[PDB]
């Protein structure tokens, strides 16, 4: 009960989602999720973790988007 | 897209699973004819969102878990298209703006 | 870091090029050391991005081999790098959807 | 028939 | 508050009937003040518009207009929000 | 009208369609009279001869 | 330089007559006032047919085969048209309102229900040639005493029953022969019969009323004669019959009642399958698809359409048009969807492919005046009488902020800043343009200097300069942002009505009351070109006026204009009955469109106002696609678009040149030449061919020796291709080769290639992504599912 | 050569099988299917006893109250 | 307020807002009548738009902007007897 | 009787009675 309500506050935080997301990385494969389901303030918290984490998935995507200029780079730069 | 529906969850949850098995083999065979992709693709992603609790609970189970693996095998390769997309836009937002 | 972001992109944007050449140089030296780039690895990646951009046509002139091989290695790291977070990203958004629809089955 | 025209009882009670 | 000082015509089981089963008629006035003003807004509207002007206009009933279908209401929400 | 045929009439009696694209003539035709005049239509459905 | 042909009608579904299913079932045919439209509901496509009435249309019908369209007008003017290649066939008056068309199941017949006379025609044949007289009456009845309120046709071909208002219902033979067979009416009704119908079998006969009773007939002995075995009731409470359908092969009786609500019903047994309503309106017009599974609706007075999928409780389609005119309208920078706005002051989202409204908006207590998208395209904002500015997310549907002055100032214009900070509002009575921040919401301040109302405003896409008009007879131009505030007023022989800018943001031009386009140079304020207007538009004698229309003052001005993104044409709107397309450089006409020639319009051709609709335009732009332009006007969205393409509009063509010639390079391995040659030919069909036969290996090579004067073309080519093409990866692969080899070339020349690169964005952001958004999550989907540990 | 000769061509179903290709219909197909399911919670159309058994204050019987003594299980 | 709205709203409050009553205090016309003449056959534009109907009522904002048309007969005599046409304004 | 015959050149080249129960009605009045 505790780590998740820790993580679900660092995961608002984009400076320190990065640790959050291993954490719970861990547990999920760590524990059988359906006692994880069953614990009572999972869900609550859980609801909490959806929308914050989708904003990381969209962003940081992008970034690798902003990489692909390096691409142009190596091919005009060959050129 | 009523009708694929209307079947997808009426797939059946019995051990053996072979209508679910099935059912994936087709999807691996349809994704290596290279051909109505989109289609295929979710109709995997309902599968998963109608009896995705099924193959986790029997994920174990060797005829389910081999079905997946060919599925991955297959769907492993259909990852070049996520570098050209991924490629064209960025050297596009790069054109128009510098 | 302890230049503020709002002078950020101006510092970035004051930088000869050849003095930027030595820039990709120290990027080059932060991708050897992994542990310090996933620390701060955004915050690199905008300021290597704006600086690409800001001299974009400069860096093509250059045809120096071994700078090719500068740009590449940046990269596959940096492409590694990313592609982590990525998953890690995916794989919990997607475990957690899952564990909300049991539950929701379950009540529901 | 109009000029216009063309051209077993299974039981409900049960055993519980 | 004003209270009644004539004969109530509700019986004492009818009354406390009503108990067992803001305000309805504070919504009527409402819809009656809005359907005069539209009235009243047409009227003036017509007199002083250049151009036409259209005059304004159980069982279950399906929704007209929607806000789109395949769109989460969870998903409109931000995650601050949330 | 969408200037891809041209349609020409000649003293030996005949009214020739030619496909500009290609640069042929695709159909022909044989007048008992000797077509003067031919013009198309703005919208195209109609010849006047 | 490109020929823009109508295409279809957006803000507007349904106006009134009677809808019809397709007899695929898989298009439904809804007629919209003066024309009609299909709907391509298994493709969710729609589009409009470019003929039109004199009047409005009054009722349709589609032959079984799907070849031949009536249309018949209030006045009996019956248009014949072939469906399949949507060209008129012939005009024909009837000379009486014709209440009801319906075609023979056979299709060589078709009734007329005129008046109380029944007419039965022949149909023409449509493999013959155009014929000069081809409609021959087979016969006329005349039975009934009052109008006929519908006919319904027998499966066979051989009898047709009516329902008049004499409260009878009466059947015929459609052959003299069989007339004994058939020459009966039936009575009992005590109201208006609506609807009399075939069984299947055809022995019974149901016939229903206005007053909601439906009555089953029967030949039987009492020596045979038609008889009522059974009798139902509608007991709505006050809700009366408007219009009533029946399919007699799945037995189902669709009822739209007075009240606007439905009922479902399975006969014999009038067993009640559903009930719903549409709303408070009445239900005008029902039909049943041949299949039987899709009943749609339509109501006149709200312009409502709906289809209803009764076995899956599912809806089709559900779309309602503007209750007013359009005053504004505005396109999605990709130009993939366009936001539409109404004198009653709701906002509604149309989707450019479909054609269907995805959302609407009724925060806007007032007629909107104005609607404008921002730069990066995700927030689109808006300016309305009431005295409020709205800012709209179009991603996730929400009012995420509002703006207002502090007196409660009525707004008629609106622009906003490139970087969607700042956004400036004009007024028709306060003469000084509000400016707020978009992230903050406060009054940053007011732009004084305008001894006039503020007519229009507009940002430069690039240079961030706003222009402001007036009816002060000036232009100023305000430098807003950066450390000093500066105005530079210029002046102009008129009253400004309409201003656009240059998407370079080095000119603009302006729409004054004498009928004059003139174009500055903004960084100079000099003029640099003027073009005449009053000459070239058509204005319309109204029916009250007493003074002729040559020399009426009325409206010859254009009250809106807009420039094309390639930058060389203007095309301008106003209070009449034309829409003037220019070409800047040389101030010349290219083409003019005639918005509408319905004779209702007033402009087509002491206590009571002689108000009566008028042809108008209240707003033009351009597609960022560059294909298509569209203007807001009474009726609804009028849509021109470039895409058939049947001009011969070739590009330095040589005699060496030839659609055989260029085959051969193709089968001798040249693919550049071939490409290049097929460009120069310009058809889309060879173009095609080569496009889709250069192998995979050889791209990189072709694509690195493209001549640069091809690149725009074939970039434009590739972007509008690949939007609806199905060969993504293909496509993917050729612009990776083109933006790799020419991508130098088009960051020297943005606006040159400004157009033809935002529809690849399009592409490979409105599909390309969404392939990869559900192709990404399945592995991550299959990953934790597969590592997971699974349930006790 | 046929198709030359009316100048107009069909794109081919499939360039090369190594190439990936979608079904030959709407785009608006794959995000139907993906969210039907709130499309059809969206679509949804919207929606005495004569021994009365009343008891505490209602009924003026405030003992009962301060003494101490004071359906969806129906619904389903 | 609105106990004076109940008793200030008058009939000869609406007339005196009619077009035709409002140019003859700006004095464009001598009489009512004159001035329903004139609106019937086309001189007189309220802001942007013309006017052809006597019962239309100018709302305040706009009363400031009721003028002739610019290529009316009648203003053209305007600035003939005060000897001001300019030719080129048409007027 | 009962169809128009109209000599046009458009055209002109070349009943039973059921009803309900008024008098049982009437009756029941």
């Amino acid at each position: 009960i505790l780590l998740m309500k820790r993580c679900r506050d660092w995961n608002t935080n984009a400076k320190t989602h990065t640790i959050a997301q291993r954490t719970i990385r861990c547990i999920l494969m760590h524990h059988n999720i359906a006692k994880l389901s069953e614990i009572p303030g999972m869900v609550k918290i859980v609801d909490a973790i959806i929308p914050y984490t989708q904003r990381h998935f969209t962003r940081v995507d992008n970034l690798v988007e902003q990489s692909y200029i390096l691409d142009y780079a190596l091919v005009e730069m060959d050129k | 897209p009523a009708a694929v529906d209307l079947e997808i969850r009426s797939l059946n949850s019995f051990e053996p699973f072979d209508e679910i098995v099935w059912f994936i083999d087709a999807l691996t065979q349809g994704l290596k004819s290279n051909k109505n992709f989109e289609l295929y693709e979710t109709f995997m992603s309902l599968l998963f969102k109608a009896h995705g609790d099924v193959i986790h609970a029997n994920n174990k189970n060797q005829d389910i878990a081999s079905a997946l693996q060919n599925w991955e095998d297959v769907h492993k390769k259909e990852d070049r298209l996520d570098d050209l997309v991924k490629f064209c836009m960025g050297v596009a937002a790069f054109v128009t703006t510098a | 870091l302890r230049i503020r972001m709002s002078q950020l992109e101006d510092a970035l944007m004051v930088m000869p090029f050849s003095y930027v050449l030595k820039f990709l140089k120290f990027i080059d030296t932060v991708m050897q050391n992994k542990t310090l780039l996933h620390s701060h690895l955004p915050l690199i990646c905008k300021n290597l991005f704006f600086i690409i951009k800001f001299n974009h046509k400069e860096l093509v002139s250059q045809k120096n081999e071994e700078l090719k091989l500068q740009i590449n290695r940046v990269k596959t790291e940096l492409r590694s790098a990313l592609k982590s977070t990525e998953d890690d990203l995916g794989f919990n958004v997607q475990g957690l959807k899952f564990v909300k629809q049991q539950w929701n089955l379950r009540h529901n | 028939v109009a000029p216009t025209a063309l051209k077993d009882d299974d039981d409900d009670v049960l055993l519980d | 508050f004003e209270l009644s000082d004539v004969k109530s015509s509700k019986s004492l089981a009818e009354i406390y009937e009503d108990d067992y089963t803001l305000s309805e008629e504070l919504q009527k006035a409402h819809s009656e003040i809005s359907e005069l003003y539209a009235n009243l807004v047409y009227k003036l509207d017509v007199l002083s518009s250049v151009h036409f002007v259209p005059k304004p206009a159980e069982t279950p009933t399906i929704s007209m207009e929607d806000a789109p279908l395949y769109m989460s209401n969870a998903s409109s929400l931000a995650p601050q929000e949330i | 009208p969408e200037g891809r045929w041209i349609v020409s009439a000649s003293l030996d009696s005949t009214i020739r369609t030619w496909d500009l694209p290609t640069g042929g003539c695709i159909d022909g035709i044989i007048v008992d009279n000797v077509a003067t005049n031919v013009k198309f239509s703005p919208n195209g459905d109609l010849l006047a001869t | 330089k490109s020929d823009f042909k109508f295409s279809n009608l957006l803000g507007t579904v349904y106006r009134q007559g009677n809808i019809t299913f397709s007899d695929d079932g898989k298009q439904l045919l809804s007629p919209v006032g003066n024309r009609v439209s299909v709907f391509d509901l298994i493709n969710n496509k729609s589009f409009t047919f470019e003929y039109e009435h004199r009047k409005n249309i009054a009722a349709i019908d589609l032959n079984k085969q799907g070849t031949l369209l009536i249309s018949i007008d209030e006045d009996g003017r019956a248009i014949l048209v072939n469906f399949k290649a949507r060209n008129v066939l012939h005009h024909f008056n009837f000379k009486e309102k014709c209440s009801a068309v319906k075609f023979s199941p056979d299709g060589r017949l078709f009734a007329l229900a005129s008046g109380r006379f029944l007419q039965i025609w022949k149909t023409p044949d449509v493999n013959k040639d155009r014929q000069f007289a081809p409609f021959v009456r087979h016969r006329v009845h005349a039975g009934h005493f009052q109008d006929i309120t519908s006919l319904t046709w027998s499966q066979d071909s051989r009898f047709i029953l009516t329902t008049s208002k004499d409260l009878s219902a009466k059947i015929w033979s459609v052959d003299s022969e069989e007339k004994n067979l058939a020459a009966t009416t039936f009575n009992g009704h005590r109201d208006y019969v609506m609807g009399a119908f075939f069984s299947h079998d055809q022995e019974k006969i149901y016939t229903v009323s206005k007053d909601g009773a439906v009555f089953v007939w029967e030949f039987t002995k009492r020596k045979y004669s038609w008889r009522i075995t059974k009798k139902h009731f509608f007991y709505a409470n006050q809700a009366k019959v408007k219009c009533v359908t029946f399919h007699p092969a799945t037995r189902l009786l669709a009822v739209g009642f007075t009240s606007g609500e439905f009922r479902l019903y399975d006969l014999p047994d009038f067993t009640l399958i559903q009930q719903l309503s549409m709303g408070q309106n009445p239900v005008n017009t029902v039909s049943v698809n041949q299949t039987g599974e899709w009943l749609a609706f339509g109501s006149s007075k709200l312009g409502q359409l709906l289809v209803y999928e009764w076995q899956s409780e599912s809806y089709i389609l559900k779309q309602q048009g503007h209750f007013d005119s359009t005053n504004s309208l505005a396109y999605s920078p990709d130009g993939s969807r366009v936001v539409t706005a109404s004198e009653d002051g709701k906002i509604k989202v149309w989707d450019i492919t479909s054609g269907f409204c995805l959302a609407t908006f009724e925060e806007h207590t007032s007629s909107v005046t104005a609607v404008q998208f921002a730069k990066r395209g995700q927030v689109m904002f808006s300016s309305s009488l009431d005295g409020t500015v709205r800012a709209w997310d179009l991603i996730r549907y929400r009012n995420f902020r509002t703006f207002t002055g502090t007196e409660r100032i009525q707004f008629n214009c609106l622009a906003v800043d490139p970087s969607g900070e700042v956004v400036c509002a004009g007024s028709l009575d306060n003469f000084d343009i509000h400016v707020w921040s978009v992230q903050t919401g406060q009054l940053l301040d007011a732009l004084s200097g305008h001894e006039g109302p503020v007519s229009c405003l507009s940002f430069s896409q690039e240079n961030s300069v706003l222009a402001s008009a007036s009816w002060d007879k000036t232009i100023r131009i305000w430098s807003i942002f950066g450390r000093s505030q500066q105005v530079e007023p210029i002046e102009v022989y008129s009253d400004v009505l309409a201003l656009s800018m240059r998407p370079d943001g080095k000119e603009v031009a302006v729409s004054t009351l004498k009928g004059q386009i003139s174009i500055f140079n903004i960084e100079d304020a000099k003029q640099v070109g003027n073009i005449d207007c009053r000459k070239d538009i058509i204005s319309g004698r109204f029916n009250q006026d007493r003074f002729t229309a040559k020399n009426s003052e009325r409206s010859k001005f254009f009250t809106t204009i807009h420039y094309s993104f390639d930058g060389m044409a203007i095309v301008a709107g106003g209070n009449n009955n034309s829409i003037c397309l220019y070409d800047v450089p040389n101030e010349v006409l290219l083409k003019r469109f005639i918005v509408s020639r319905n004779m209702a319009l007033n402009g087509t051709l002491l206590s009571t106002r002689k108000m009566r609709p008028e042809v108008r335009v209240t707003s033009v732009q351009f597609s960022p696609t560059a294909n298509a332009f569209a203007a807001a006007s009474t009726e609804g969205l009028l849509i021109y678009s470039t895409n058939d393409t049947i001009l011969f509009d070739p590009f330095d063509l040589d005699v060496d040149v030839t659609p055989h010639s260029t085959v051969e390079a193709l089968r001798e391995k040249q693919f550049l030449n071939a490409l290049v040659m097929a460009f120069r030919l310009n058809e889309e069909y060879l173009i095609n061919k080569v496009y889709e036969a250069i192998p995979i290996k050889e791209i990189p090579l072709v694509a690195s020796n493209i001549p640069a004067i091809y690149l725009p073309r074939i970039l434009k080519f590739i972007g509008d291709f690949a939007i609806e093409s199905q060969h993504i990866e293909f496509n993917l692969i050729w612009i990776k080769a083109l933006l790799s080899a020419s991508g130098g070339y088009i960051n020297e020349h943005k606006y040159l290639f400004s157009t033809a690169m935002r529809s690849i964005q399009r592409f490979i952001v409105r599909v390309a992504k969404e392939v990869v958004n559900t192709t990404t999550d399945n592995k991550y989907t299959y990953r934790f599912l597969v590592s997971t540990d699974g349930s006790m | 050569l046929n198709d030359i000769d009316f100048n107009t061509y069909t794109s081919l179903e499939q360039i090369d099988k190594e190439l990936l290709t979608l079904s030959i219909g709407p785009r608006s197909k794959m995000n139907t299917l993906l969210h039907l399911d709130v499309i059809r919670k969206r679509s949804k159309p919207k929606e005495l006893p004569f021994f009365l058994q009343l008891s505490g204050e209602k009924v003026g019987d405030e003992a009962s109250v301060r003494e101490g003594i004071a359906h969806r299980r129906d619904q389903e | 307020k609105i106990s004076d709205l109940e008793n200030k709203v008058t009939v000869s409050a609406i007339c005196r807002r009619r077009l035709p009553v409002i140019m003859h205090r700006l004095k464009m016309a001598e009489t009512i009548q004159d001035a329903v003449k004139f609106i019937e056959q086309g001189h007189v534009r309220v802001g942007p738009n013309l006017i052809n109907d006597p019962a239309y009522l100018v709302t305040r904002n706009m009363e400031d902007y009721v003028t002739w048309v610019d290529n009316s007969k009648i203003k053209k005599t305007l600035l003939r007897y005060r000897n001001q046409i300019d030719d080129f304004d048409f007027s | 009787s009962t169809r128009l015959k109209i000599v046009d050149p458009y055209g002109g080249s070349d009943e039973a009675f059921a009803g309900d129960d008024v008098v049982a009605e009437f009756q029941e009045e």
